[PDB]
């Protein structure tokens, strides 16, 4: 299937405390499978799947050093943002960072990502041709012509089309099942008296991989958009996700509910009830 | 500067069984900025080791973070999850309801 | 694997 690997950096400053903590993760698809925290003990980059303990010290080395690196050019940065902005010297800022690859089935590169955020608001982002900028204000202009006359975009492009593409390959294969294969939600309906005239029938999703999914009540074939409560997708903490969906019905109508479930894992769509 | 509400979740990893080890979570989403206060509590009292997933965010660059704690249920035992941020004026506490 | 990137914004 389509694929991607995504690295997010947050650099958040705290002047009169130190340098800037820095913090790395990085994804294949909804899976976390590195990170790096400026504040721990020891400084390095640490395995968060299974599939990715196999890479050697080195791997490990080699990435240690650059998120330092990162963090020393992420502070360089905050300096440089708090200047073009005329902000004051004792503020804390953040500084956000999103990059990576999204590839095809035939492991080909489709989409290239490099863009950064300020305060939470879009700063600067590399465009889909991975040639040219789009900056969101004159401060983002700022790094846009500097970057521009380094020709930073073609120095980029060399990782998002190269090693991003590589690596991810790697990890699909060395993930097996647990990145190619999706794992379907297990789904029961669950009933709740309000009272003698009104009870939720509330339709679950458990264990779920990846995040993407779609649950709905109809009433007679209807969906119920309107009068549905549908909670956000939610991590369950073993890499799996969960949602439910409920309606609130009237007693003795249960029977004219239905919910429908699409996942990539299910071998089609699911209709569930109240049973 | 961008400031956004945490929105806050608080479920068991599995459906919940009286005297079945489980997790208790607090999934907090949606914030900026990433300074965050989030405690587990039983009957109204702090849980101790609690761990949290590491920071992230969505696309919109607003952040993310489970928290989460072995428990096993029983009947009487309350939990609840306590968030502080600079958005809340006041900590916002959600009750853990084993149907939810 | 991360990108080496010394590009300051």
């Amino acid at each position: 299937g389509s694929h991607s690997m995504r690295y997010f950096y947050t650099s958040v400053s705290r002047p009169g405390r130190g340098e800037p903590r820095f913090i790395s993760v990085g994804y294949v698809d909804d899976t976390q499978f590195v990170r790096f925290d400026s504040d721990a003990a020891s400084p390095r980059e640490e395995p968060r799947a299974p599939w990715i303990e196999q890479e050697g010290p080195e791997y490990w080395d080699r990435n240690t050093q650059i998120y330092k690196a990162q963090a020393q050019t992420d502070r360089e940065s905050l300096r440089n943002l708090r200047g073009y902005y005329n902000q004051s010297e004792a503020g804390s800022h953040t500084l956000q960072s999103m990059y990576g690859c999204d590839v095809g089935p035939d492991g080909r590169l489709l989409r290239g990502h490099d863009q950064y955020a300020y305060d939470g608001k879009d700063y600067i982002a590399l465009n889909e041709d991975l040639r040219s900028w789009t900056a969101a204000d004159t401060a983002a202009q700022i790094t846009q012509r500097k970057w521009e006359a380094a020709r930073e975009a073609e120095q980029r492009r060399a990782y998002l089309e190269g090693e991003c593409v590589e690596w991810l390959r790697r990890y699909l294969e060395n993930g097996k099942d647990k990145l190619e294969r999706a794992d379907p939600p297990k789904t029961h309906v669950t009933h709740h008296p309000i009272s003698d005239h009104e009870a939720t029938l509330r339709c679950w999703a458990l264990g779920f991989y990846p995040a993407e999914i779609t649950l709905t009540w109809q009433r007679d074939g209807e969906d119920q958009t309107q009068d549905t409560e549908l909670v956000e997708t939610r991590p369950a903490g073993d890499r799996t996700f969960q949602k439910w969906a409920a309606v609130v019905v009237p007693s003795g109508e249960e029977q004219r509910y239905t919910c429908h479930v699409q996942h990539e894992g299910l071998p089609k769509p699911l209709t569930l009830r109240w049973e | 500067m961008i400031q956004r509400t945490p929105k806050i979740q608080v479920y068991s990893r599995h459906p919940a069984e009286n005297g079945k080890s489980n997790f208790l979570n607090c999934y907090v989403s949606g914030f900026h900025p990433s300074d965050i206060e989030v405690d587990l509590l039983k009957n109204g009292e702090r849980i101790e080791k609690v761990e949290h997933s590491d920071l992230s965010f969505s696309k919109d660059w607003s952040f993310y973070l489970l928290y989460y704690t072995e428990f096993t249920p029983t009947e009487k035992d309350e939990y609840a999850c306590r968030v502080n941020h600079v958005t809340l004026s006041q900590p916002k506490i959600v009750k853990w309801d084993r149907d939810m | 694997i991360p990108r080496r990137n010394v590009a300051t914004l």
